[PDB]
């Protein structure tokens, strides 16, 4: 009742409160990345590759631990994010023996 | 090793919720360090989860694993007492003792050990010898004071 | 690619178990793992020790995961993300395959 | 007649027992009804151990004083009246000089009333604001009188404390907790050691009253265990209270009640944030969680928590006593009241000061520092801890206020102000407080946990005479990235002395860089060391003493130092008599 | 009227001078345009909106209009993003195939 509807990277999508976004896009096929992520047990907050924009707030959010609102526009692929994750991932690679 | 006072400790302790840390500030007071026996000893009888009072007690920036010797040496490492020359103190207290920090002496008499601050940076360098401080301290002063106790 | 300046801590692991395998070079330090084992299992067959660089995941005491109290069951496994956690091999001789 | 005794963890540092008992002695050996009281420092740990006689209404403070010296004390002024001139800095008539511009609020009472009884802080108009506030007061109106008087909270980062009162007593729950932060973990800081060892009561009030604003039954202070006196005179505290009605139940006959227990932590600078000193006040293993939940909705055991540390608790009793206005007439119209900075470093007067703030740092290093020890040059001087920054001497004159030294890429931190001349090099600075931070990450975020060690890395091959051409490139960017990516605030600000020395200081590391030379001349791989030819007369003094026989030439002849074998151990300088042995 | 009392109530002309191309001759045409109570309020009502949405109807409305309702939203910042916007309805099935 009462449709939660967000707006996110351009796109209007109809989700259910209480989720998260990334399960959000998931559910309406927009990749996001995650590592640290699972549906089942309590958020982590440890990777940070999946930091997404969200207006109004002047800091990145992570779309694994936060709860979707109405009205909300989100967009996961500014340069922001783009550049975090690749100094995460850039970091992440500068341990990894195989 | 004792086994029956870590026994009065733990009856002691058996009930807060969050027990851990001064269960292993008083393991540390009896001791002088963690044994991997008192350390299983306490992992049983009151539960917590064997692998979580390990992980807590490596975290914790305090919880020495060895033993040590008689007098225990604290030199300041913080930013006043750094600047001061504190390097300069470190490598002479290295080269009269031969050890480096982390370790103990042969004979079990010394042991050298970093510290974040002492506090006293108005009289940096500073170091702690079994809850003595020294400070403003040259290389010949702490060999002459380390000569004395020696 | 690597370079020789930054390290990369090599190994000198041996964990024979005859079910789980684990190579902490691999790691990513996202915690799913321990998470997994603890919140959902419940036995608590591994945890992290250390701080920093020195963070590593690893059974009870140090001790083999043999002589801890797992079960074998495999989410560990079943939740990691690399190849740190792996599970034996059932086939005559396994494979990377799809 | 009546003498304090400046004990403290610097009085034992240099005097300590060595004076007290043997003055008890004295006392023991002549039965003159003496008063012989424990205090706290006073602020001046650079003339420790700090006694007071008082003769009458008069004030002698003649310390820098050891057995012999308590001796001599005892037999010249305590008994004979006669006042021991070449040791005193201080009287009655010309006293408080560096204590002169100083407003003590939070250190109102360190050096002058007894800690361990509570008599002397009632004598001190102690406990008269917490019955004004249970009396008189509705806790709303506390809030409000927080509010007007303009507090901040004493941390790094200056949070208003009314709003965290108004939002931890709005919060819903029946039972609610006030934990106050006495783990702070920089190096160079004593402020909360010093203000614990020399007026616990003023905490205890102020804890106090925090809990009856908020509506919290139960305190806690998580004090590190490597403060031993202040957890000893925190249970004198609590013990005196107890047994004055003044923590417990029904405290003073009013239907409000407050108890506390103290936690003792194991160390962490990682507990200095929020949620890692709620996980380690739970007994697990402290690391930051997300935010939101904040801690004033549900904190310590998912109840509402307040946490705020010492400094502002010691605050609020003064401000409840004068009034809110009286604390909002000093500082700026941005930053209202006083602050406590642990001064130290190449100083010569060091200790504890307090400063209103809008204050210039000129003032804070000139006029009470006073100035350079060994009258070097100011170089630069580093605030806010191992996570601050270092304000060069171009900005020597910008007043010590949140916004001011935020405006500079520097924060307030705890308040620990070290001063730097031109003797010590700002990339080995920049190394060290890197390397700190490295040693007290507790790697959950990839950031914190590579990043740190990376840029560590960077800087150590600079400072070893290994660094490369676009270091301070691959400096910047990992800088700016592990700010960006950062879960809490200890990497955060972890990148903020590598940045702000850049800033003001990146000449130096060009001089690391493309010279291999140190202008501080500090950095011994990029030391070189030289003899002047015409400046000395071949004796072979400074050969003999090298073990690695680095120097050849021959007697009456002037002397090469091999640089391919020297390991620059500094002993040909030492004993060289004529000074020709030039550091470059 | 409704452009010149839009801007007495505070846009940001940093902005539409970066974004768009003959800003100035704009408001150098609007300066001597007095102001009337109902566009006041109209103005007011458009300018508190957090999220307002133009609906035009081609029909009954002149292209003229269009264009001005345009820069009403263009110098308000209202228009390029989720939610903020010009709606336009068109006259027949497929005329904006056509
Ligand atoms: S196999 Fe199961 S019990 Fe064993 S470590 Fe993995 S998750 Fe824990
Ligand atoms: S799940 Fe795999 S990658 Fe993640 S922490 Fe555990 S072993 Fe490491
Ligand atoms: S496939 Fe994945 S786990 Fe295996 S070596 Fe490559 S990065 Fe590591
Ligand atoms: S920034 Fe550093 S201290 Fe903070 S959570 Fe991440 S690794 Fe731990
Ligand atoms: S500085 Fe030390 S190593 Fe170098 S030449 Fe002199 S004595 Fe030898
Ligand atoms: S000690 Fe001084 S004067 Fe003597 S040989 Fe060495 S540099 Fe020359
Ligand atoms: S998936 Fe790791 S921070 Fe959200
Ligand atoms: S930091 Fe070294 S004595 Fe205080
Ligand atoms: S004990 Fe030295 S300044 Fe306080
Ligand atoms: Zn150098």
């Amino acid at each position: 009742m009462s449709k939660i509807s967000i707006n996110i990277n351009g796109r209007e999508l109809v989700v259910s409160a209480g989720q998260t976004i990334l399960q959000a896009a998931a559910e309406h096929g927009i990749e996001i990345p995650h590592l640290c992520h699972d549906e089942r047990i309590q958020p982590y907050g440890a990777c940070g590759l999946c930091v997404v924009e969200v207006e109004g707030s002047p800091k990145l959010v992570r779309s694994c631990a936060t709860s979707v609102q109405n009205g909300q526009v989100i967009r996961t692929d500014t340069s922001r994010t783009v550049v975090a994750r690749k100094t995460a991932l850039q970091l992440l690679a500068s341990d990894h023996r195989g | 090793i004792d086994l029956t006072l870590l026994e009065p400790v733990f009856k002691e302790y058996a009930g807060k919720a969050g027990s851990i840390i001064g269960i292993l500030q008083k393991t540390q007071e009896i001791y002088g360090y963690l044994p991997l026996a008192a350390l299983q000893a306490i992992a049983d009888n009151t539960d917590n989860k064997r692998a979580k009072i390990y992980g807590i007690a490596t975290f914790y920036s305090q919880f020495r694993l060895n033993p040590v010797g008689k007098y225990v040496i604290l030199q300041c490492q913080g930013t006043a007492c750094h600047v001061l020359g504190s390097k300069a103190i470190g490598s002479a207290i290295c080269d009269e003792l031969g050890i480096t920090p982390g370790q103990t002496t042969a004979d079990g008499l010394f042991t050298l050990e970093d510290v974040a601050c002492l506090g006293c940076c108005s009289l940096a360098p500073v170091i702690m010898i079994n809850g003595e401080a020294y400070g403003k301290l040259t290389p010949t002063s702490v060999r002459k004071i380390l000569q004395d106790i020696a | 690619e690597k370079d020789s300046q930054v390290e990369c801590h090599k190994t000198t692991e041996f964990d024979n178990h005859p079910f789980i395998e684990r190579n902490p070079d691999k790691c990513v330090l996202c915690g799913l793992c321990v998470r997994v084992c603890d919140e959902v299992v419940g036995a608590t067959a591994i945890g992290l020790v250390g701080r920093g660089f020195d963070s590593v995941i690893m059974p009870e005491f140090k001790l083999p995961l043999s002589e801890t109290a797992c079960i074998s069951c495999g989410q560990c496994v079943d939740v990691c993300p690399t190849g740190a956690c792996m599970e034996k091999q059932v086939s005559y001789k396994q494979i990377p395959a799809n | 007649m009546k003498v304090r005794v400046g004990l403290g963890s610097c009085g034992i540092a240099a005097g300590g027992r060595k004076v007290m008992d043997r003055l008890a002695q004295e006392i023991k050996n002549h039965g003159k009804e003496i008063e012989l009281l424990p205090t706290g420092c006073i602020g001046m740990c650079f003339y420790e151990p700090i006694v007071d006689v008082f003769d009458g209404d008069k004030v002698y403070s003649y310390a820098n004083v050891t057995a012999d010296m308590a001796t001599e004390i005892f037999n010249s002024h305590i008994i004979g009246g006669q006042p021991l001139t070449q040791y005193i800095v201080s009287t009655t008539e010309k006293p408080y000089t560096i204590l002169a511009k100083q407003v003590r609020i939070a250190l109102r009472n360190c050096g002058v009333i007894d800690p361990e009884n509570v008599d002397e802080y009632k004598a001190n108009d102690g406990y008269k604001a917490l019955s004004k506030a249970l009396k008189e007061m509705t806790p709303e109106e506390v809030i409000e009188e927080i509010k007007v008087a303009g507090l901040r909270g004493r941390g790094g980062a200056g949070f208003p404390t009314w709003f965290k009162w108004n939002a931890a007593r709005q919060s819903k729950g029946e039972i609610k907790y006030v934990v106050c932060n006495a783990d702070e973990g920089d190096p160079g800081a004593f402020m909360d050691r010093s203000v614990l060892e020399g007026d616990p009561h003023a905490l205890l009030e102020g804890m106090a009253i925090c809990g009856y604003a908020i509506g919290a039954n139960e305190g806690h202070i998580y004090c590190r265990a490597e403060y031993p006196l202040a957890i000893k005179r925190l249970e004198i505290a609590i013990a005196d209270a107890k047994q004055r009605n003044l923590l417990g139940k029904n405290i003073m006959g009013t239907n409000f009640s407050f108890d506390m227990k103290i936690k003792k932590g194991a160390g962490a600078f990682v507990c200095g944030e929020e949620t890692a000193l709620i996980a380690s006040l739970e007994g697990e293993r402290g690391m930051p969680r997300l935010k939101p939940p904040f801690p004033a909705q549900s904190g310590f055991w998912g109840k509402p928590t307040n946490i705020n540390n010492v400094e502002t608790f010691a605050n609020v009793p003064w401000i409840m006593y004068n009034g809110g206005s009286a604390y909002a007439a000093y500082g700026t119209e941005k930053s209202k009241g006083t602050k406590v900075f642990a001064l130290a470093g190449k100083i010569k007067n060091g200790g504890l000061v307090e400063v209103p703030m809008g204050m210039s740092l000129r003032e804070v290093i000139y006029d009470i520092g006073g100035g350079i020890l060994n009258d070097r040059e100011f170089k630069a001087v580093q605030m806010g801890g191992p996570s601050g920054g270092c304000i060069p001497k171009q900005l020597l004159d910008t007043p010590v206020d949140y916004d001011s030294i935020n405006k500079t890429g520097a924060i307030m931190g705890s308040g620990g102000m070290i001063v730097m001349d031109e003797t010590t090099c700002m990339v080995d600075m920049a190394r060290f407080f890197l390397d700190f931070t490295v040693k007290e990450s507790c790697g959950k975020c990839i950031y914190c946990r590579i990043g740190t060690k990376r840029m560590l890395e960077i800087l150590e091959r600079i400072t070893t005479g290994e660094g490369r051409e676009g270091d301070i490139e691959e400096l910047e960017e990992l800088s700016i990235s592990i700010k960006d990516g950062s879960l809490c605030g200890l990497g955060q600000t972890a990148p903020n002395p590598v940045l702000t020395t850049i800033r003001y200081f990146r000449d130096e590391y060009e001089a690391h860089i493309r010279d291999k030379k140190c202008p501080a001349k500090s950095c011994k791989p990029l030391l070189t060391y030289t003899i002047n030819q015409d400046n000395c007369k071949g004796c072979t003094l400074c050969a003999q003493k090298c073990p690695v026989q680095a120097i050849t030439g021959e007697k009456k002849k002037p002397h090469v130092i091999d640089q391919a074998l020297c390991t620059k151990c500094g002993n040909c300088a030492s004993v060289c008599r004529l000074d020709a042995v030039c550091i470059e | 009227v409704f452009l010149k009392a839009l801007l007495n109530l505070g846009v940001d002309e940093n902005k539409v001078a970066e974004k768009t191309e003959g800003f100035a001759e704009l408001k150098a045409s609007l300066a001597d345009v007095k102001v009337s109570e109902e566009i006041q309020a109209l103005a007011q009502k458009y300018a508190k909106a957090a999220k307002p949405l133009i609906v035009i109807d081609e029909d009954t409305v002149s292209a003229e209009a269009v264009k001005l309702m345009a820069y009403a939203a263009v110098i308000t910042g209202k228009i390029g993003a989720a939610y903020r916007g010009i709606i336009l309805v068109r006259t027949k099935n497929n005329t904006q195939g056509a």
